[PDB]
RNA sequence: GUGGUAAAGGAUGUGGCGCCGCGAAGACAGCCAGGAGGUUGGCUUAGAAGCAGCCAUCCUUUAAAGAGUGCGUAAUAGCUC
């Protein structure tokens, strides 16, 4: 995705937030720069972008920049963006989460059960060229008690993982109900 | 060139029945004549084997009834090859049986002239389809195919 | 629980740590006013949710009572009150993520957390997932 | 979606005169003054009357539509005339005309007597029917309502004074 | 008559901002025709036949009708979206 971005300076952060202009910082191991973008555009973008799908920032210089959101500070009391750190990529391998799509319903949910998708993404080290939009997961043999670790995984072509292999990607959990309260009323 | 007053839906075996409820209150206070009415009703069930045929009744203005024999219930066709007299209490986690779609095909040929559904390629999934709410799945071979 | 004995009151300042983000589940319930949620109210809202949909998904409770409520037997002024008449309470500052839900559709979760909102001494606020992770 | 901007048809031949805050509608059956809010614009065009609102704020819309409808009902009133019909459903129940006045036997200890107001005509066709006629719409409606109120329809029997075509919903008992 | 001094919570109050869906290939509204077939869904149940509850994922006549929104009845048909 692409998005308009402007250069920042000694202007009041608070006043800029008043103007709806969300503050930000574009940087890598070489660059470090104060910037600011528009909030309304940042919303419609981030709803579909997030840290996963890469974004390209625009500048008055005409420079397009292969950025990536590393973190976004949030203000308390009704969730809302405060500030945004942009990681301008390069070409060398660099860590970032990648989404997941648990295709096919498990055995547990069918016979009454709930999918407790632990990880909605997986942190893997990868080159700026390899950007898998989603990694399929053949979850189906799972019952309301079994689980899927990072061990068994649709590991992408030429893409290693950074997180520990024993890390639990997902699991299935029992459906609680009113009949549970019967025992809960006793003990 | 025919009269009507109150359509009514009663289920009873093709050859054996009695004025007992719910067939009773259906034609007890409405007044029925089991002298010539059943003497034409038993005829349409004489050669036909046993079932739970839902003869779609439609009580005339002259206290008669339309004994047009419609095809047996959807529940009746699936539990045929299984030997069951019922089905799964909760069709989701449970499954009393699992007949193939091969039994589904040829038994659906006795559930089509009364149906307005055209071909059997559409009539089979009507049988195997209601079965998924009954407590029984299927396994076939041709299906989608494509190219 | 274990700890040791009763505990002071202490004023709840600004919603500093009283503010998070949906970790588990789809939708979520969030606060807007500072409050001491009793150990009764939590179970009241939980049982309200499980009462709404039966054999539903799974309910989370990202808050927990551990602050000893005190109380005197309606008398004068001898020492601190033994209390626990309300038992324990949970300090919740505006925006703190409280109750999560999953495995249920929009209307189920919406209506459920809506019911949970009235079983509470706070003005509540239901929230989706948005996209803002970590 | 806008009743007020829909022009009012004018039958031949009823004279319509605009006035500050009022409008006179003269016609073959009588005359009718209609109160108009001073804010509005009443326009007497060829064979048609129109209404224009000062602005598109809430009050002015709500006055626009009401104005148009009132004047329109005046126009229909002076020419075609309004008349509602009332049914009497009951065993000992009956109606009969005496002078201009109407007499009812609604099962009370005394026969009811209702007098016609100015610009109102009672009519008794069948003994169990009463046609109220007149030029004023709201006056006729009010008169019919008042005659009806003498004995409202029962909640358990077909017993009372009904509007013409009024659906008779009834509750069981024992 | 707010102002002239109370909260949870509620409402087609009024004005302002924005996002989403439908619309000149003719919509929403009111108005004329159908609203259905095996079906009376499986199962529980004295009765459960679109209509106490438990459980869920068929097709076809067709320009159109959700194995079904509520009311009605012992169960029906109905009213209609
Ligand atoms: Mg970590
Ligand atoms: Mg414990
Ligand atoms: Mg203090
Ligand atoms: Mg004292
Ligand atoms: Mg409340
Ligand atoms: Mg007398
Ligand atoms: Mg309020």
């Amino acid at each position: 995705y692409r998005l308009k971005a402007y250069y920042r300076e000694g202007e009041k952060p608070s006043a800029l937030r008043r103007a709806g202009k969300l503050p930000g910082v574009m940087y890598n191991r070489h660059l470090n720069r104060k910037v600011y973008v528009d909030l309304v555009e940042f919303d419609k973008v981030f709803r579909q972008a997030s840290i996963h799908h890469v974004i390209v920032l625009e500048l008055p210089d005409g420079q397009s920049l292969p950025t990536l959101v590393r973190q976004v500070n949030l203000d308390k009391r009704r969730r809302r963006p405060e500030h945004v750190d942009f990681f301008v990529l390069s070409d060398e391998p660099v860590e970032m989460y990648v989404p997941l799509r648990f295709v096919g319903t498990p055995a547990g949910v069918r016979a009454g059960g709930v999918l407790q998708e632990i990880h909605r993404d997986i942190l893997v080290k990868v080159s700026p060229r390899n950007i898998p939009e989603f990694i399929e997961v053949d979850v189906s043999g799972l019952e309301i008690g079994d689980s899927l670790h990072a061990s068994d995984l649709k590991l992408p072509p030429g893409v290693e993982l950074a997180v520990s292999p024993e890390e639990t990607i997902a699991a299935v959990v029992p459906p609680e109900d009113v009949e549970k309260l019967a025992e809960e009323a006793a003990a | 060139m025919k009269k009507v007053v109150a359509v009514v839906k009663l289920q009873l075996p093709a050859g054996k029945a009695t004025p007992a409820p719910p067939v009773g209150p259906a034609l007890g206070q409405h007044g029925a004549n089991i002298m010539e009415f059943v003497k034409a009703f038993n005829a349409a069930t004489a050669n036909m084997g046993d079932a739970i045929v839902p003869v779609e009744i439609t009580i005339y203005a002259d206290r008669s009834f339309t004994f047009v024999t419609k095809t047996p219930p959807a529940s009746y066709l699936i539990r045929k090859a299984a030997g069951l007299e019922k089905g799964a209490h909760k069709p989701g986690r449970e499954k009393v049986g699992r007949i193939t779609w091969e039994q589904v095909l040829e038994i659906a040929k006795q559930k089509m002239p009364d149906l307005n559904t055209t071909d059997l390629e559409a009539a089979a999934r009507m049988i195997a389809g209601s079965a998924r709410s009954m407590g029984v799945e299927v396994v076939g071979a041709p299906e989608v195919k494509d190219a | 629980r274990m700890k040791y004995r009763k505990q002071q009151r202490g004023r709840l300042k600004g919603a500093t740590k009283g503010g998070d983000y949906v970790a588990f589940g789809d939708f979520g319930l969030v606060a807007l006013e500072p409050a001491w949620i009793t150990a009764q109210q939590i179970e009241a809202a939980r049982v309200a949710m499980v009462r709404h949909f039966r054999r539903g998904g799974k309910i989370f409770i990202r808050i927990f009572p551990d602050k000893p409520y005190t109380k005197k037997p309606l008398e004068v002024r001898m020492g601190k009150g033994k209390g626990n008449v309300e038992g324990y309470v949970a300090v919740v500052k505006p925006g703190r993520v409280m109750f999560e839900v999953a495995g249920v559709t929009e209307e189920q979760a919406m209506e459920a957390l809506r019911i949970a909102g009235h079983k509470l001494p706070i003005k509540t606020k239901i929230v989706r997932r948005d996209a803002y992770d970590e | 979606s806008r009743i007020g901007r829909l022009p009012i048809p004018v039958p031949k031949g009823v004279s319509v005169e605009v006035a500050p805050g009022r409008v006179k509608v003269k016609g073959p059956k009588g005359e009718l003054e209609v109160p108009v809010s001073p804010e509005m614009r009443v326009v007497v065009e060829e064979g048609v009357v129109r209404v224009e609102r000062p602005s598109d704020e809430r009050r002015h819309k709500s006055l626009h539509g009401l104005t148009r409808t009132l004047i329109a009902n005046a126009v229909k009133g002076v020419s075609e005339g309004y008349s509602k019909e009332l049914l009497i459903k009951g065993i000992g129940y009956r109606a009969r005309l005496v002078g201009r006045a109407l007499e009812l036997t609604v099962g009370f200890s005394h026969p009811v007597v209702v007098e016609p107001p100015e610009g109102i005509t009672f009519e008794v066709p069948e003994p169990t029917r009463v046609r109220v006629s007149g030029i004023d719409k709201q006056k006729v409606g009010q008169v019919a309502a008042n005659i009806r109120a003498i004995r409202k329809p029962s909640a358990y029997h077909e017993k009372g004074i009904y509007y013409a075509g009024e659906p008779v919903r009834l509750k069981p008992g024992k």
